[PDB]
């Protein structure tokens, strides 16, 4: 867990845990 | 912009909770 890369699902998955109960938004750029 | 910072690059936990709410 010491840098590593996170991508949609992974990312939204990281803030999951992370944020969890905190409620992530994960956004994406078209 | 993290879509990129983390898929294109690292991002700490840190950085990462700033995306929370």
């Amino acid at each position: 867990f010491v840098n590593q890369h996170l991508c949609g699902s992974d990312l939204v998955e990281a803030l999951y845990l992370v944020c969890g109960e905190r409620g992530f938004f994960y956004t994406k750029p078209t | 912009g993290i879509v990129e910072q983390c898929c294109t690059s690292i991002c700490s936990l840190y950085q990462l909770e700033n995306y929370c709410n």
